């Protein structure tokens, strides 16, 4: 139940299976062994000055793309801190990302690469899924000829990543089931034979196609994506991938691609090992200096566009954005092996949230993007 | 790249050549040549008529297309006109094809 090239399962979800294995004396090993030379290497690299760039660079070493896009995948892999209350009530740290933008980009490869690095996952198309196919169903076993219950797409993705491609092409009936999985990370089934609540602790990675040929900078974002504006606010990060014609970016991309048809970064093994180590041992906790900045940032974000709320030009800010900042600060702290979330983490989180939506080039009155200011 | 690779495989070679890339470029260019199979001044006079009867230097491109179509023309004709007098430095098309601006 291990592989060098894939990540280790989340121990936060299998606590009692570990206890049962010891009571049953089965030596099936779930997590991998770490020698001390390799653990010394871990801190030797974790001390490096350019850790953040190096990690972002080694995520997908064959996708010439902005490092902001890759950093979101890197922080999605680490995940937020899972918190358990002793009076019932669970808070989880799963990150949800949307990749909107023109076609003819490398969004598709990101989803495939993330499918193949995460231990548990399922790949779904837009107009190829049903509610029954995502939740559960009853089937006839050709061996015993009786009726048994079988798991669905989202329940099989418990403690992993689920990749939904062409999210905008999906029916309102099928989009209905995702609300509960994005709110409470559960599913409630009341069908003939089963009345129970299931655990779906999964990360959502979705890509959407813009209306018409290309993204139109002259229109607002709410008019370019066929998705209700209220649904757009449930995602932690929204990535606008825009295409601009610029001669030195094109030159670099062409050389990059042609170099692959001939005959520093961290190899796959070391990357996965580092991520598993961090996800396994350390646990970050927030401080007051971070709380001040979090509250200030949320108030500042809400105060913006207070007048531009009746008209759906920009995406209105809600409490889920506050929770997104919390989650991203905790993930950035987990990277670099700290147990303390300082002010740098919150500043980086807010920087990333604004940079994803391209808020450094948007006119807050009309909702339009100046492409002369969108630099590669 | 794929087309050049296909042509190389047809010669039974190991290296890819430049005459192979030229053949792929000629195919990609030839694919769309029926659209250019057949006015500049007459469309120019019409556009300058509707700039007057307005006042400013900006002019919506969607209205230009609609008005020119009702007169009776082809969309190739309009494209040839915009580019030609864009090189004579009379106007430029800005905002990704949304507005037309006359330089002074």
């Amino acid at each position: 139940k291990v592989s060098d090239k894939r990540l280790d399962v989340d121990t936060s979800t299998i606590e009692q299976e570990l206890m049962q294995n010891k009571v049953d004396h089965n030596e099936v090993e779930e997590v991998r062994q770490i020698t001390d030379q390799d653990l010394a290497k871990i801190r030797e690299v974790a001390a490096r000055e350019d850790l953040y760039s190096l990690l972002a660079r080694s995520i997908a070493p064959s996708i010439y793309e902005l490092e902001d896009v890759k950093k979101g995948i890197l922080l999605q892999l680490f995940g937020g801190t899972n918190k358990t209350f002793t009076k019932g009530g669970r808070y989880r740290g799963d990150i949800n990302i949307l990749l909107c933008g023109d076609p003819s980009t490398s969004k598709s490869q990101i989803l495939q690469y993330v499918h193949k690095i995460t231990p548990r996952g399922v790949y779904t198309s837009g107009k190829g899924s049903s509610a029954v196919g995502l939740t559960a169903y009853i089937t006839r076993d050709v061996d015993t000829k009786q009726l048994v219950l079988e798991s669905g797409a989202l329940v099989l993705s418990d403690g992993g990543v689920c990749c939904i491609d062409e999210f905008d092409k999906m029916s309102d009936s099928t989009r209905s089931v995702l609300h509960e999985v994005m709110e409470q990370q559960t599913i409630s089934i009341a069908k003939a034979g089963i009345i129970t609540t299931l655990n779906a602790r999964s990360s959502i990675l979705a890509s959407a196609n813009p209306i018409g040929s290309r993204y139109n900078p002259n229109l607002p974002v709410t008019e370019n994506i066929d998705l209700p504006p209220p649904l757009l606010s449930r995602f932690d990060l929204v990535y606008l991938v825009l295409d601009k014609v610029d001669e030195k970016n094109d030159r670099e991309l062409a050389k990059h691609l042609t170099n692959l048809y001939l005959e520093d970064v961290l190899p796959v093994e070391f990357l996965t090992m580092y991520i598993s180590y961090a996800k396994e041992h350390i646990h970050p906790i927030i401080t007051e200096a971070a709380k001040t900045e979090l509250v200030r940032a949320y108030v500042g974000m809400r105060k913006m566009g207070d007048d531009s709320r009746s008209d759906e030009k920009r995406i209105t800010a809600t409490t889920r954005q506050l929770e997104s900042m919390i989650r991203l600060a905790e993930a950035h702290a987990k990277m670099k092996l700290k147990n303390v979330v300082e002010l740098e983490d919150v500043q980086e989180a807010v920087r990333l949230i604004r940079s994803a939506i391209k808020d450094y080039a948007t006119d807050p009155k009309t909702g339009k993007i100046d492409m002369n200011l969108v630099q590669t | 790249i794929r087309l050049s690779q296909a042509l190389a495989k047809l010669r039974l070679a190991d290296m890819v050549d430049i005459d192979d890339v030229e053949e792929a470029l000629r195919l990609v260019r030839v694919s769309k040549e029926s659209l250019y199979q057949e006015p500049t001044t007459k469309i120019f006079t019409i556009i300058k008529k509707m700039l007057q009867e307005t006042g400013k230097n900006t002019l919506s491109y969607e209205n230009i297309v609609k008005t020119v179509r009702l007169r009776g023309f082809t969309m190739l004709q309009l494209s040839n006109c915009i580019q030609e007098y864009s090189y004579l430095n009379v106007w430029h098309l800005i905002n990704e094809g949304n507005t037309l601006k006359f330089v002074d």
